């Protein structure tokens, strides 16, 4: 129409602007906005990230570091190389003698 | 044991416990299928999907009954199948000789150095 | 603050699927009891064993 | 693991009840939260249920899908606004998500393939059903037929592996190393297509430009990863054959990444440019993956997570601009900083992440693939320098050109950005940063 | 319905004359009159009015309370110094208080929860050796760390295990 | 506190330390409860060599054991790096003489680490690592130590 200086200064609580979640039912639009924020933020990001931080040591990475110290002290004291170059002791292994190989390709 | 006897491998012992869904999945699957099939028919005819529940119960009931019957026959077919294999192994002990189980100590296969 | 209504009452049905889903796999773990407290890395010492099995 | 599956299945009926569009995402977001609590996984498989397990590799990819597939519903609010078969649309995503969850949670190689492709058809419906431009046909076939043409031969390669291994389970397969040349090409040329590789990418610019916003999310978000995820499982027993032909793939992807970056600079379409940016980064992912080193493997897993969130994010913004300006061409879209200044912030952060800007999870993965490639051969420093340089050349052109200049002249009046759009952008980017704190979990899958 | 524009029917009013070149080349008498009117309207002879509605529509309940207490000292002092002067005291008494508590939490954390050998995360400190100069205690001072176990102990030497 | 500022420096350190120690002693520590937590111990399990070529549980047993030992061995190197890390910072400017032995410990560990887990890439497992050793030993008796070439 021909709105006045007070129709712009006395906001009519009749029309409404939508928050992008609905365009027909005003209470529906606010209702979806509120619930969507709660789960996405108050639970997934706040509670999720909190719970993540106190998650139990599941990869055994903190546990390793404890071994890396205890295991290092025991073997630094034991006169053994700090990292064993053998997955199993060489003398325990039984090499196939040369005649057994018969030109099998050997790689390093 | 260190032995690889094929007849031992086939022969059952009762240790295995079939899963919970095993004795009920075929009945329950067919039962749901029957009901769901009845749901189309109403939808296809633009009838209320839950109208005429008589047909739903029949299709659901018929589904369960058929599922149980065929499941019963299935196990006989599987039971017979292994019975054939066990009998055939016994008849030709030479073609399925007992083999010894090597361990990685007595083998030298290659490895793949990524570098 | 939630802004939830009676329509979310239907949400119980998906939550029903959760419990049923939880129940089955929990029932599956009770079918997994032949290396339970028997493996070389967690197997109980031979003799004078705990009455209730771990997990 | 069945907790997730049966939750989704019983959410299928929500597609049929009316006025349940918004109650769906909450059930889809809530399940992500529930899934977010059950992280106690390891390198080996865990939580067995009849054939469904999950290790650290599968977990992150599953959780990525639940997040992305949940954002699809936020992004595609226009489907709800015009009741454009919304009920069918919802059922498409719920079905599609289930196929993804099974695909990653499958423990046997045959299953992975069974749900690998099966997810395609729900995507194909998505493009045709809700795409605007007429070309969704001629882009609908490319997506379907490039994939089927190279996936059907993969099916033979899968069956040939039973008769040798005797099983499909991934752990049992790793004990073998195969020497047959063709078998190598029947389990990687099928995934090299979906990555995509530079020379077989011709479907990607067509599918992404034409697909709706939601289809763009999942196509760029999870479909490009199924190729990547598949490789991570099947190079374990192709190590020997991988060494004879890797240099072919590394060169193509590396040179392919550079050449595509120049192609990006000569684009004039937002959707096209973002899609071609996917091929650029996916070239580094594939390159590092085939290096097979510890770094190249962990890094590739990381970057796939990060890139999906970003490229999915950048498709939000193109849709926002396209929704109002009505045209997706760069010439129409100018100076948007002077129409929607609040929006331009999100343009930058998502754009910056795409160019490996810190502290994003994207830079963590990209540092690693770069390490593996360099270790693979010092000659790789040449283009790997070019590719990282040009990977910012088009990103600035994408951001600066669309946000900075003077406003378009012919544009008619349009709405400003809404809260939904801002909330959508936050959920894309904000995890992409906070994930750096707990990269512990989404990195060390080996 | 949800009217984004609030009823007011959006349009473009300024017309051609916004662009400088479109003005220089020529302007009909009506356009010149219209252009003159447009500029005369852009003048505002008052500052923006204070709308009560915004101040609640853009302040969540948590914030309205989280700040409530220190807004009482703004209300107490605002007749003593003027609203500008008093509010500045409200802003700096508050924002500075956060800093003071910020250091103490930081100071606390680096004194007890510093990274140790039983965790990987957390901040890890390796300080150097202070310059010992004449007059300081025991001038011929030497680094007590000799054996390799001394270095990077991370509190491991004093563990019970 | 021979310096003026150092006299002022200590004044602040009293101000920031005083409360936190009181707060730690007044509230946090006194109100807490006594509770003990332990350290995982893993019984050594048979190596991959004892495993048969057809059983998977025994292979799975060793593969996990190999991986756990890898972590312990990955970071026993990390600890040794931090020692040379810390000596260089605690001994400068004269740190070359003192870090030199520590770096010698570090470099040896890396080589032993690289002889064992090296060059396997991802997917390295008990089988692959053990088989590298078998091939390495065969080459050693035939061509002598690596780096000397073949005959
Ligand atoms: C550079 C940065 C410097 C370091 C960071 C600066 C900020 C310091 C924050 C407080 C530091 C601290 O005391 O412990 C932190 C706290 C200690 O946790 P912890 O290492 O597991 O327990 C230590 C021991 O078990 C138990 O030993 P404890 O005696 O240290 O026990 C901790 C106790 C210590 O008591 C105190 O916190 C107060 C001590 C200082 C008081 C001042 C006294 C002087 C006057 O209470 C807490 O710290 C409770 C944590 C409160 C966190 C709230 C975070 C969310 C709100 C912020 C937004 O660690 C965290 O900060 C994690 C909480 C983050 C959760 C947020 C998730 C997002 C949602
Ligand atoms: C470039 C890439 C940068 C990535 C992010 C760098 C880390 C920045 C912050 C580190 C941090 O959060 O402080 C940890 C510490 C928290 O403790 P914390 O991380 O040292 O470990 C204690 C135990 N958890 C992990 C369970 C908390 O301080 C804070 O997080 C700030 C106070 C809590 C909020
Ligand atoms: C998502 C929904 C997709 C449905 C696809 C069905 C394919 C799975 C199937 O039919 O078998 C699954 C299996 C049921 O059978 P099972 O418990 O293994 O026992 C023997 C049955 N006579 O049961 C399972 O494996 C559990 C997981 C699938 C069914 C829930
Ligand atoms: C396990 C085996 C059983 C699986 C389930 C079988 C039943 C699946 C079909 C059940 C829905 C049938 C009714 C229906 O189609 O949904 C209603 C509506 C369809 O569109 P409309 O024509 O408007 O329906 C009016 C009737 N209410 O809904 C829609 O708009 C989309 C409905 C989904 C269409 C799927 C095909």
């Amino acid at each position: 129409t021909s709105l006045t200086t007070e129709d712009f200064a006395n906001p009519s609580p009749k029309n409404w602007q939508s928050y992008g979640f609905d365009y027909k039912d005003q209470v529906e639009d606010r209702k979806a906005t509120k619930s969507t924020f709660f789960v996405t933020v108050t639970l997934c990001l706040v509670w999720g990230s909190f719970y993540w931080a106190y998650l139990p040591d599941t990869q055994f990475r903190n546990w390793a570091q404890r071994e890396g110290f205890l295991e290092l002290r025991r073997r630094e004291l034991a006169g053994v190389d700090l990292v064993s170059p053998n997955y199993v002791d060489p003398a325990s292994i039984t090499l196939p003698s040369d005649e057994d190989l018969g030109d099998t390709e050997i790689i390093i | 044991s260190a032995v690889n006897d094929p007849l031992e491998l086939l022969t059952n012992k009762g240790t295995h416990e079939p899963s919970f869904l095993s004795p009920i999945w075929n009945p329950i699957a067919c039962g749901v299928a029957g009901v769901g099939a009845a749901i189309f028919i109403n939808w296809g005819f633009r009838k209320p999907v839950f109208s005429g529940i008589q047909k739903h119960i029949a299709f659901g009931a018929i589904g369960v009954g058929a599922g149980a019957y065929f499941d019963q026959k299935r196990n006989e077919y599987l039971a017979k199948r292994d019975a054939v294999l066990r009998h055939y192994i016994e008849l030709h002990p030479d073609d399925f000789p007992v083999k010894e189980r090597k361990t990685y100590g007595q083998v030298l296969e290659s490895w793949v150095p990524v570098r | 603050v939630l802004g939830l209504d009676k329509r979310a009452l239907w949400g119980a049905l998906p939550l029903l699927g959760f419990a049923i889903g939880h129940f089955l796999d929990k029932k599956e773990t009770e079918r997994m009891t032949m290396f339970r407290d028997k493996s070389a890395l967690y197997g109980r010492p031979a003799g004078s064993e705990g009455k209730a099995p771990s997990w | 693991m069945l907790k997730i599956i049966f939750f989704l299945l019983f959410l299928i009926p929500f597609c049929f009840i009316n006025n349940m569009y918004w109650m769906v995402q909450i059930m889809m977001f809530f399940i992500s939260f529930i899934f977010l609590l059950m992280n106690n996984f390891m390198n080996y498989w865990s939580e067995i249920s009849y054939f469904l397990g999950c290790d650290m590799l599968s977990y992150g990819l599953i959780l990525l899908s639940l997040w992305i597939c949940s954002l699809m519903l936020l992004a595609s609010e226009m489907i709800n606004k015009h009741n454009n078969y919304k009920n069918l649309f919802l059922l498409n995503i719920i079905i599609l998500l289930l196929l993804l969850i099974l695909t990653f949670s499958s423990m046997s190689l045959f299953m992975f393939y069974l749900f690998f492709e099966s997810s395609l058809i729900p995507t194909l419906f998505l493009i045709l059903g809700w795409g605007y431009q007429p070309e969704r046909l001629q882009a609908g076939l490319y997506l379907l037929f490039y994939t089927l043409l190279v996936s059907l031969p993969m099916l033979i390669g899968i069956f040939y592996l039973m008769n040798k291994i005797g099983s499909m389970n991934f752990y049992l397969m790793n004990n073998f190393m195969f020497n047959y040349d063709l078998l190598y090409f029947c389990l990687l040329c099928a995934f090299l297509v979906k990555m995509p590789m530079f020379l077989v990418h011709l479907w990607l610019p067509k599918a992404h430009v034409e697909a709706p916003v939601s289809g763009s999310m999942i196509l760029a978000g999870i479909m490009l990863k199924l190729g990547g995820y598949g490789m991570l499982r099947v190079i374990s027993f192709l190590q020997l054959m991988n060494l004879k032909y890797s240099f072919v793939w590394i060169s193509i992807s590396l040179v392919g990444g550079v050449l595509v970056s120049l192609v990006c600079l000569r684009q004039t379409d937002l959707k096209a440019l973002i899609a071609y940016s996917s091929v650029a980064h996916m070239g580094i992912v594939l390159s590092g993956l085939l290096t097979m080193t510890y770094w190249g493997l962990c890094g590739s897993y990381t970057l796939m997570i990060a890139h999906g969130l970003c490229s999915s994010g950048l498709f939000c913004l193109a849709n926002v601009s396209y929704e109002r300006l009505g045209s997706r061409s760069m010439l129409i879209n100018k100076g948007l900083l002077n129409f929607m200044p609040s929006m331009t912030l999100w343009w930058f952060l998502l754009s910056s992440a795409n160019m490996a800007a810190p502290p994003t999870l994207n830079l963590l993965g990209e540092i690693y693939l770069l390490n593996s490639i360099v270790s693979w051969s010092w000659i790789s420093m040449i283009l790997l320098s070019f590719l990282s340089f040009f990977s910012a050349a088009y990103t600035l052109y994408l951001y600066s050109f669309s946000q900075h200049g003077k406003l378009f002249s012919g544009v008619y009046s349009f709405s400003s950005g809404k809260i939904r759009e801002y909330l959508l952008m936050l959920l894309h980017w904000l995890p992409l940063n906070l994930l750096i704190l707990k990269s512990e979990s989404f990195m060390l899958w080996l | 319905g949800a009217s984004e524009t609030g009823g007011v029917k959006p349009m473009v009013i300024a017309g051609r004359m916004v662009r400088e070149r479109e003005r220089l080349i020529g302007m009909s008498p009506e356009e010149r009159a219209w252009r003159k009117q447009w500029l005369k309207d852009q003048e505002l002879h008052h500052g923006p009015r204070k709308v009560p509605a915004l101040e609640l529509e853009l302040n969540n309940p948590i914030k309205r309370f989280y700040r409530a207490p220190l807004d009482k000292v703004c209300n107490v002092l605002e007749p003593v110094l003027g609203f500008q002067r008093a509010y500045t005291v409200r802003f700096w008494t508050g924002k500075a208080l956060l800093a003071l508590t910020g250091i103490y939490a930081g100071a606390y954390y680096f004194k007890y929860n510093q990274n140790d050998w039983t965790r990987k995360g957390g901040w890890r400190v390796i300080h150097s050796r202070k310059q010992c100069v004449p007059g300081d205690e025991g001038y011929p001072k030497v680094s007590d760390r000799s054996a390799p176990s001394d270095y990077a102990a991370r509190g491991f030497n004093e563990s019970p295990l | 506190p021979r310096s003026p500022m150092a006299s002022f420096a200590e004044s602040v350190l009293n101000v920031i330390d005083g409360p936190i120690t009181w707060f730690r002693e007044s509230i946090v520590e006194p109100n807490q409860q006594k509770q003990n937590w332990y350290h995982q111990r893993f019984r050594r399990v048979p190596t991959i060599d004892q495993c048969y070529t057809d059983d998977a549980v025994c292979r799975f047993e060793a593969d996990q054991q190999f991986r756990r030992d890898r972590m312990v061995d990955n970071e026993i190197v990390n600890i040794l790096r931090q020692r040379f890390e810390d000596c260089t910072l605690y001994e400068a400017p004269d740190h070359m003489v003192k870090c030199r032995p520590l770096m010698d410990q570090y470099e040896k560990a890396t080589e032993n680490w690289f002889i064992k887990y090296g060059d396997l890439g991802g997917y390295a497992n008990a089988k692959t690592a053990y088989m590298k050793q078998k091939h390495r030993l065969i080459w050693e008796r035939r061509h002598g130590p690596v780096g000397s070439g073949m005959k």
